[PDB]
RNA sequence: UACUUAAAAUUUAAGGAGAGGGUAUCAAGCACAUUAAAAUAGCUUAAGACACCUUGCCUAGCCACACCCCCACGGGACUCAGCAGUG
């Protein structure tokens, strides 16, 4: 009886947890993106040329 | 309907900037720390005036009033109530979002509590764990013993009461019970005992008359201004008193009788003055002074 | 058309040995301070660079450019350009041709030669 | 620097110690060997695990049954008493090809590829089978081949979304006010992109390490 | 020493004195010794409770969500903390360990329950 | 009596107060001046006075300096891009040639306290560790917490020792 | 750890702005260079080459070593420089 409830609770939690790292990896890509192509990069790159 | 004044207010500053006054000598009285051999510069009149000129910008922002707030609401927040947990624990656990680049009045600092709650950080809870964290020269993580009533009384004997609110201001937060109760004490002992002076040339003043003005006990300021030749000074309070309560009688008679300078005083005195007796004796030797002499 | 990698991706420095074919011995020299004194001196450096017509000589100030891929175990620059050659100076205010602090045809003249 | 002197005995022997493990490569025949009295590896030396001795002496290994077959059962479907066991729908390898080991006295050991069928879904391509020196293969007759592989799909009854954990529901929820956001929406995790497989999913044996030739 | 394999892993490096622990929450290479090099640290642990009661936990959580999107690892003690902090789900032994002392409390009750009776019994017989 | 004329050249703080700091394009600044001459003596003070502070503040710039090889002084640098700026200092105080050359290939203000800041981004006052990285070494220094048992002995129940007697005991 | 294509941790290889122990009674090293028809006769060095001697350093830690023969196919005098312990 415990050893099925525990089995249960490592799938559901693993799942959820699993989904969590994904919205945290994608959070680190958009961060990055920004910094290395972002509005405001641009327009100091080209601010520093005029 | 119209806007209350507040203590920011461009006009209540200008206002309160002007009766707090200054003294260069007061502002950067020598502070008792380890020194250095003092320096020494040749100068004109011309450059000795510059000098002087920088050294009154500075005293501006030396004195930069702190700010006077209302008292924090307590926060009563659950966030989740985990009843599996209850009886795991025996301890409170508190924990701190460590992110440097949030506000500390933003950070989300909870605690799960040995039932299973998890809840929000209390007010008490929330300045604690931040001085463990973000230590902050000059407070400490557990409140001093100084502003206890006896010690406190204890300052207010030996005329330090700009210490008192200076220590209250590194120490507490704006808009605690604690800062408003050291500062409301600080404020009431001055008054008993007319030792308006102290605060003058110093930042706390204007929290001090603003505190007057709004409990209507202005009497004993307006007094010790007018006996002190500063009347131009209790001029400008009875206008800050006539804008904070503008229905009030003294307002309203201010307005039928167009008073202006030493008037409004005299106003002051018949309609809404607690010791009204005594200002206009004191107005009227003022008076007497300043024509007999000159 | 990724550049070097060596730190001296443009280095300035006289042409003090020119014995080996299409190489030109170029010493350059940095400031560098003494960490006692604080006060700068002269480091110098060698740096073998290619020069592809032997248009180098002895003694003439030069500009080299960082190799992409280094040509050999030292040669890792190529000769940029002649900033000043021996003798032979032009000098970059006026245009003139000088013979040290001197005009070998006035500023004022215009031989357009 | 330039006293760093060369390392040649070094070099020769890194290259003298690979050439000999190519030419001494051992076999499936004698790193799956085993001796069923003990339980134990003769190679190795290594016991089998406690919960593995039922089947070792009560079921068989896959190239057992595929030696058996014409052209090593190639078409065939293999099940392994393990998923029957633990999993209700059909699970088997369709056999495409398989290598016996021929220096074995019986063919009894070597590789297979196959189609995978796990829990009722089909995978696409064919790729290597793990696990055939387990002994827990069962062949599918042929006769029973529709009854066996007659599956019918429930409607997934798995949660797709779920809420997020306590503390940061309020961090999401906190920083829609700061931007401005008005709404009382929940914030809600997705479960679709990241659905995980069962622990005993067949995994790829072509990037599965085999043991070394060495014996204890 | 310079590592051949391994992954970055969020763990908890014990300092203090003796019985007087002490962590500092890091995010470290799997292969390096526990309180050696780290690659960030990302909070604190005390344990012991202080004047008020409190275990003071102290947890960077922008620069965790970093790390774990990097493929960070959680070592077990940690996943336990961030569950009760609320930031992640309750881990599945947190659950079942508490099931296992409500079972355990419940036979302590009732065998005091049936010891109180045979005294009762005690009781009767005078 | 420290040697060397105007010793005060040999100070960190002379060295410190310089201002002009390229930008990362600057690659090499060749100095050409003339030791004798009149319209030549603001070029002479810059090289005497100024090149050390330049040099301090940019280190990985090449400054060489060539004499008496014009009629003029000037100053040339080598950008990254293979772009040359001349700058012609005669006649100009070396106060004046910095000032120059600092509008035309001098950061601003504004880049360099950006760059200053997220060189310290790592740094946390919470952090804990050696002094030569934190505040604190450990969480027994924080008041309110449990102190250092070396400093101040533990009671006895949150002893090792005595836990073990009891289970012991028991 | 993610995607059918990208964020990290950790390494390896080729390098070089600058810095980096002692002895100059170690003053020359002796192929240590370049070109790319295969010729030219060069390269390093008193701004310290080369030779020898001594030493762990860069200290949230790093580097080297793992019975000996720098290595370890091989050979040999054949293993605690893991914990405790012994001569
Ligand atoms: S140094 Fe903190 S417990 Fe001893
Ligand atoms: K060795
Ligand atoms: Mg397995
Ligand atoms: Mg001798
Ligand atoms: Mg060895
Ligand atoms: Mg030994
Ligand atoms: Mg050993
Ligand atoms: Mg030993």
């Amino acid at each position: 009886a415990e050893f099925f409830v525990l089995t249960e609770r490592y799938r559901q939690y693993r799942e959820t947890v699993r989904a969590l790292r994904l919205e945290f990896t994608l959070e680190v890509r958009r961060k990055l993106h920004e910094a290395r192509a972002g509005v405001l990069a641009e327009r100091k790159a080209q601010q520093a040329i005029t | 309907e119209v806007k209350k004044p507040a203590f920011m207010d461009e006009e209540v500053q200008r206002i309160l900037t002007k009766i707090t006054g200054l003294d260069l000598q007061k502002t950067f009285r020598p502070a008792i720390q380890p020194l250095k051999p003092p320096t020494y510069k040749l100068m004109t009149q011309a450059q000795l005036e510059e000098a002087t000129r920088l050294a009154v910008e500075a005293a501006k922002v030396r004195l930069k009033m702190p700010p006077v707030l209302e008292e924090r609401k307590p926060i009563n927040d659950v966030l989740a109530e985990d009843k599996i947990l209850e009886g795991t624990e025996t301890n409170k656990y508190v924990f701190t979002d460590i992110s440097y680049n949030i506000p500390h009045r933003e950070r989300f600092i909870v605690v799960r509590e040995p039932s299973g709650t998890l809840r929000k950080a209390s007010w008490e809870e929330r300045d604690r764990v931040i001085q463990i964290y973000f230590p902050k020269e000059g407070r400490r993580v557990l409140p001093p013993v100084i502003f206890k009533d006896e010690n406190l009384k204890t300052m207010y004997s030996q005329d330090r009461h700009a210490d008192v609110l200076n220590l209250c201001v590194a120490q507490f937060e704006p808009d605690s019970a604690e800062y408003i109760k050291v500062h409301h004490q600080t404020y009431e002992d001055i008054d008993r005992h007319g030792k308006y002076e102290l605060l003058r040339s110093t930042r706390h003043f204007g929290g001090m008359a603003w505190y007057f003005v709004n409990k209507k006990k202005i009497d004993g300021l307006l007094i010790d201004q007018i006996q002190r030749d500063l009347v131009d000074d209790a001029t400008s309070l009875v206008q800050l008193y006539h804008m904070l309560h503008p229905d009030g009688q003294s307002a309203q008679e201010a307005k039928e009788q167009a008073a202006e300078g030493v008037d409004l005083i005299k106003v002051f005195a018949k309609t809404e003055a607690q010791r009204g007796a005594y200002i206009e004796l004191a107005l009227q030797t003022y008076q007497e002074i300043v024509t007999s002499h000159s | 058309i990724v550049r070097s990698s060596v730190h001296a991706k443009w280095v300035v420095g006289k042409v003090i040995g020119t014995a080996m074919i299409k190489t030109a011995k170029v010493r350059a020299t940095r400031l560098v301070l003494d960490p006692y004194l604080l006060k700068y001196f002269n480091k110098r450096k060698t740096y073998f660079a290619h020069d592809a017509l032997q248009q180098c000589s002895v003694g003439d100030i030069v500009l080299l450019r960082a190799l992409p891929v280094p040509r050999s175990k030292h040669v890792k620059h190529e000769l940029a350009e002649i900033i000043f050659k021996v003798g032979r100076v032009i000098d970059p205010v006026t245009g003139k041709p000088c013979a040290g602090t001197a005009y070998l045809e006035s500023p004022l003249s215009e031989p357009r030669e | 620097r330039k006293k760093v002197r060369p390392r040649l005995i070094a070099e020769l022997a890194r290259r003298v110690r690979a050439l000999r493990e190519q030419r001494n490569q051992p076999r499936d025949s004698q790193l799956y060997a085993l001796d069923y009295e003990t339980l134990t590896r003769p190679h190795s030396g290594r016991r089998l695990p406690v919960r593995a001795w039922a089947d070792v002496r009560r079921e068989s290994r896959l190239l057992q049954l595929l030696a058996r077959l014409p052209l090593f059962g190639l078409g065939r479907l293999v099940t392994r008493k393990s998923w029957l066991w633990q999993h209700d729908e059909p699970c088997y390898w369709r056999l495409t090809r398989v290598r016996p080991d021929y220096t074995a006295q019986n063919l009894d050991h070597g590789r297979a590829w196959g189609i995978l069928t796990f829990k009722g879904k089909s995978e696409d391509t064919a790729r290597e089978i793990e696990q055939v020196m387990y002994h827990d293969w069962r062949l599918v007759p042929k006769h029973e081949e529709e009854a066996f592989t007659a599956f019918t799909a429930k409607p997934e009854d798995r949660l797709n979304s779920v809420p997020y954990p306590p503390l940061l529901r309020a961090m999401i929820l906190a920083e829609r006010q700061k931007n401005g956001d008005t709404s009382v929406q929940e914030p809600l995790l997705n479960l679709e992109r990241t659905r995980m497989r069962p622990w005993d999913y067949p995994a790829k044996q072509e990037t599965k390490g085999r043991a070394k030739g060495t014996p204890v | 020493k310079a590592y051949h394999g391994g992954h970055l892993t969020i763990r908890l490096a014990l300092g203090g004195c003796t019985n007087r622990p002490f962590y500092r929450i890091v995010a470290a290479h799997n292969k390096c010794p526990r309180d050696g090099r780290f690659v960030e640290q990302l909070g604190s642990y005390d344990p012991l409770p202080n004047s008020h009661g409190e275990k003071l936990v102290a947890l960077n959580l922008d620069r965790i969500r970093h790390w774990i999107g990097c493929g960070a690892h959680l070592s077990k003690p940690m996943e336990k903390l961030l569950g009760l902090s609320g930031f992640f789900p309750l881990h599945p032994m947190m659950i079942t360990n508490a099931e296992r002392l409500r079972r355990r409390r419940a036979r302590e009750v009732l065998l005091a329950s049936q010891k109180a009776e045979s005294e009762a019994k005690e009781t009767e017989a005078s | 009596p420290m040697k060397g004329r105007f010793p005060i050249r040999r100070t960190l703080q002379y060295l410190g107060r310089g201002d002009v700091v390229f930008k990362e394009s600057v690659k090499i600044m060749t100095v050409n001046y003339n030791t004798y001459g009149e319209l030549g003596e603001g070029a002479r003070k810059f090289v005497f006075f100024n090149i050390p502070q330049i040099q301090y503040k940019n280190p990985w710039v090449q400054i060489m300096m060539f004499k008496n090889m014009t009629p003029s002084p000037f100053l040339r640098f080598y950008l990254d891009s293979g772009e040359q700026v001349l700058v012609d200092v005669e006649t100009k105080s070396n106060k004046e040639i910095m000032e120059h050359i600092k509008k035309i290939l001098g950061k601003k203000e504004e880049t360099l306290r950006e760059e200053e800041l997220e060189k310290q981004q790592r740094f946390h006052p919470g952090n804990f560790g050696p002094r030569k990285y934190c505040l604190r070494e450990c969480m027994c220094e924080v008041e309110g917490q449990v102190p250092c048992p070396g400093l101040v002995p533990l009671p006895k129940e949150m002893t090792g020792k005595y836990k073990a007697a009891l289970k012991a005991s028991t």
